[PDB]
């Protein structure tokens, strides 16, 4: 089922900035015109965010150059997908990928999600095939072009899936002692440039208790076949710009801001800046003319 | 789920060829046609939806109606001496039709 | 890339046991279900069944409800049948294709990609 | 004073098979034990303690008593099965070759531990179950990995290799009857759980009443007992 | 930064674990030494 | 790591803790008692 689309020159920085993202709601508790400091897993505001396209359609005619390696976890993870066709199907996390121990896999079909925490190897370069039927744009199946074994699998779930103007997607992955918790959000931009100068909550979704080792994770791609070559050397396939963002999250408190309906308008970091610092001691968002002292939050 | 369709079909070359593939609920069936020629083995010319794959000249075309399937041909030639076979995969099965006959004068 | 590269004319006597494979040689015997269609002169396609190796689920025709059996092993690297109680009626050219996809409901997304060469059988009696 | 009491409650009524995790025939091991998840079952822990087939229930977390008037969310189960001088050594923290090598309890855990002899189901004398001997790294809570590697017995190390310093120290098991208390498995279930009052689908056996509105009441809603006034709000809640 | 010397400012903020946005504040020229400590992020000015 | 010791609880400093101080200085008494009695042995609980 796996083939070897892996032929270049990676380009390592391949980053931007985020601005103003990553924070999700920590608790279950509901809360309202009240401002709340948490201590948790969080991405860092005005952050760098790696910015993979892994389709670099370029040149006289173009190509279909493919990149999508696999990334360290670190104890967080913060992902966005921004897709306009549709094209990014899940992920694939583990710590070596190669039937040592137990791997999560997700997959984003059109009425199942596929959840398998199970024992098997991964290609250098897993994938999905997906094609239009003839495009109607309504079957829009997929293929198993990811794995070749499903030895000593232990967990498995099944629901609505998590995928339903640029269609911007956020997620939040989150290891934690014994309990995965895929945090997302959906959000429109019209803007086709990077991250928006906007900022937006990020609600949980499912909590997983898959209770394994997580060090690296990749991410699934879905490629429609544009042709077949006679002698199949892997020929390209074609997605559209692949575009998807990685963060990396690291411990730090945030002070989260509710509203009356309870959705959160704006939080503030207690480390980017001494001026976002001295609101966090304060426990507001105005900061009055004077002189204030704050409190150590380096690591 | 029954296919019938003329024994054969003769047009002069260079025009338009209409050949009607015939049958009960074919419409919103999905139907596809295949390609014969003597002494070679079937190809795909057509594909899911009168859908051309990759390396086969811009000839063959067509649209599924309520309830045909119709075949256009384009710049007819000699070597289109050929048999064509629609077909569909109905109830996780494949019925083949007797096909037709193309004769070019 | 599938060539289905199989074996030649054979003879043999009516009512015998009839044995027709196709091997690769190109492309992983996996990912590709595989097809037989049986060609007769003048009576048009006969199809009787499909088998996907890696899932190993074999589907059967009206007509040839009980006679065949159809096996696949990923280990060989080839699908082979057995074929009893033929008459001179049911002989024909059989015909083995691929379809780029290993799942039941998704053999509607293709078609027949790649054929064969065809195998001609003669009954002798 | 509040007039009444009000409990609002799930409505459930299917018993989820705990038999296959209590009655089960076959428990997993414990270098790679089994876990399963508890959801929408009619948790009923008043079988356990008093039942005449079980002669061990050491809770650990909370009063088992007060089990039956719980709300819980996401409760889960593990089994596993130990040489049974062992169970003494399940505390937070332990030297032995289960405590960092098998299995590790956080020490902020919220539940009950569940064990029980098992000598006809175990020993007969049947030696053909097995169970990891020995380990050389540590593990985190919660934690399970496999990995055979071979003892050094000597200076030179031997990673399935046979030779000078290095021979076979494993030994046929003698799961018998005539060996003393501690040696004979011991049947051990788990049962863990947390209470960060997010929406649960799991109860105890507690009947449902009636809702008032707007009068003094001492509600109790998935096992949030309290006392106040019950009215409307115009606030929305979110779905989780 | 109370009763810190300008110098050592660098050390003690341990630089090789902070962020770019507090790196801007352990040098530049907008620097000043005071009794009461080391002023970061003001120009100082001759006027009263 | 030895099953030898089926009895090994440390009172004043955790067992995991040993392996991090080097000592110069240690009374080891060794005697034998009746097992009924390894409980009796510890800080401040009386017993026969
Ligand atoms: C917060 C921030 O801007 N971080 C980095 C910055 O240090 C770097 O100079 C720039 C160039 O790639 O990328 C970004
Ligand atoms: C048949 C269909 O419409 N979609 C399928 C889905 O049922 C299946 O679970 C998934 C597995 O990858 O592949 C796609
Ligand atoms: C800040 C905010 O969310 N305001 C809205 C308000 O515009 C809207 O009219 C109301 C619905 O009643 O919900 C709230
Ligand atoms: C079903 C369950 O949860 N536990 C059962 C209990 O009901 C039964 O009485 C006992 C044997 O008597 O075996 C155990
Ligand atoms: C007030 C004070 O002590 N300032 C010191 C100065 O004495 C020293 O010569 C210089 C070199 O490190 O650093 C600064
Ligand atoms: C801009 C300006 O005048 N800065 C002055 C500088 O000229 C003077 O040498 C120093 C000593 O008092 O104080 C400051």
């Amino acid at each position: 089922q796996c083939v070897n689309l892996t032929t270049r020159t990676q380009l390592p920085p391949a980053y931007t900035n985020s601005f103003t993202r990553g924070v999700y709601y920590p608790d279950k508790v509901f809360r309202s015109s009240v401002l709340h400091s948490t201590q948790d897993l969080f991405l860092p505001f005005f952050s760098n965010v790696t910015w993979f396209h892994a389709i670099h359609v370029s040149g006289t005619n173009g190509t279909k150059r493919f990149d999508n390696p696999v990334l360290p976890f670190n104890d967080g993870v913060y992902f966005a997908s921004t897709e306009k066709s549709n094209i990014i199907r899940g992920w694939i996390f583990g710590t070596t990928l190669d039937s040592k121990t137990q791997s999560l896999l997700i997959v984003n079909n059109a009425t199942n999600v596929v959840i398998k925490v199970c024992e098997f190897q991964f290609c250098n370069d897993p994938f999905l095939g997906v094609y239009y039927h003839k495009n109607n744009k309504s079957w829009m199946e997929s293929e198993f072009r990811v794995y070749s074994s499903a030895n000593n699998c232990t967990f498995e779930y099944v629901s609505q899936p998590f995928l339903m103007f640029k269609n911007l997607r956020e997620f939040v992955f989150k290891n934690i002692d014994g309990y995965f918790k895929i945090y997302s959000k959906h959000t429109p931009i019209n803007l086709v440039r990077d991250l928006p100068q906007g900022f937006s909550a990020l609600e949980p979704l499912v909590d997983l208790p898959i209770g394994i080792n997580i060090t690296r994770f990749q991410t699934l791609l879905a490629l429609h076949r544009s042709y077949l070559t006679p002698g199949d050397s892997s020929s390209g396939w074609t997605a559209g710009a692949a575009a998807y963002y990685v963060g990396y999250l690291q411990p730090r408190t945030f002070l989260l801001k509710y509203n009356e309906n309870g959705t959160i308008t704006d939080a503030v970091d207690c480390a980017l800046d001494p001026l976002s610092e001295t609101k966090c001691t304060l426990k507001s968002f105005t900061v009055e003319k004077g002189i204030y002292q704050t409190s150590n939050f380096r690591v | 789920y029954e296919l019938t369709q003329p024994p054969s079909v003769s047009v002069s070359p260079g025009q338009t060829a209409s050949i009607t593939c015939s049958g009960d609920k074919l419409g919103d069936k999905y139907a596809c046609w295949y390609q014969q020629k003597p002494g070679q083995s079937p190809v795909l010319v057509i594909y899911q939806d009168n859908k051309r794959p990759s390396g086969i000249p811009e000839r063959f075309s067509g649209s599924n109606s309520g309830n045909t399937a119709t075949l256009t041909i384009s710049g007819t030639q000699a070597m289109d001496e050929a048999d064509y076979y629609c077909q569909a995969w109905d109830s996780s099965t494949a019925v083949f039709g007797g096909g037709t006959k193309l004769t070019v004068l | 890339q599938v060539q289905l590269v199989q074996s030649g004319a054979e003879v043999k006597k009516a009512g015998s046991s009839v044995k027709v494979s196709c091997k690769a040689s190109g492309g992983t015997f996996s990912s590709h279900t595989i097809t037989w269609v049986r060609q007769a002169p003048g009576q048009g396609l006969e199809w009787m069944g499909r088998i996907i190796p890696i899932l190993g689920i074999a589907n059967y025709a009206q007509k040839f409800q009980g006679r065949v059996t159809i096996t696949a092993d990923k280990s060989t690297s080839t699908a082979y049948m057995e074929l009893s109680s033929l008459r001179s009626e049911d002989t024909a050219v059989y015909y083995c294709a691929s379809l780029q996809t290993v799942d039941t409901a998704i053999e509607k997304y293709y078609g027949m990609d790649v054929w064969g060469q065809g195998t001609t059988v003669t009954v002798s009696s | 004073q509040p007039t009444e009491s009000i409990v609002r409650f799930p409505n459930i009524t299917n018993l989820c098979p705990f038999g296959e995790v209590f009655n089960a025939t076959r428990f997993a091991s414990v270098y790679a034990w089994n876990r399963k998840r508890i959801s929408n079952c009619v948790a009923d822990y008043s079988v356990l303690y008093n039942s005449a087939s079980f002669s061990t229930f050491k809770c650990y977390g909370v009063s088992p008593t007060k089990l039956n008037d719980l709300c819980f969310t996401n409760v889960y189960a593990d089994s596993f099965v130990i040489r049974g001088d062992e169970v003494r050594q399940i505390a937070p923290g332990q030297t032995g070759k289960i405590a960092d090598y098998n299995y590790k309890l956080p020490d902020d855990f919220t539940g009950c531990v569940i064990a029980w002899n098992s000598n006809n189901l175990d020993s007969k004398g049947n030696y053909n179950y097995l169970y990891r001997l020995f380990r050389k790294s540590n593990l985190k809570p919660f934690e399970r990995d496999i990995s055979t590697e071979i003892y050094q017995a000597g200076s030179t190390p031997c990673n399935g290799v046979e030779g000078f310093n290095c021979y076979f120290p494993l030994q046929s098991y003698g799961f018998q009857p005539t060996n003393g208390v501690g040696y004979q498995p011991y049947r051990v279930v788990v049962l863990s759980f947390e209470l960060l009052h997010a929406p649960a689908t799991v109860c105890g056996p507690k009947k449902s009443t009636n809702l008032v509105k707007n009068k003094c009441v001492n509600f109790n809603f998935n096992g949030l007992t309290g006392t106040g006034v019950l009215t409307e709000s115009n606030k929305k809640f979110l779905p989780f | 930064y109370q009763d810190v010397n300008c110098t050592e400012v660098p050390v003690a903020i341990h630089a090789d674990q902070l962020t770019p946005t507090w790196r801007v504040y352990s040098t530049g020229s907008n620097v000043f030494q005071t009794r009461a400590g080391c002023l970061i992020g003001a120009e100082h000015v001759n006027n009263s």
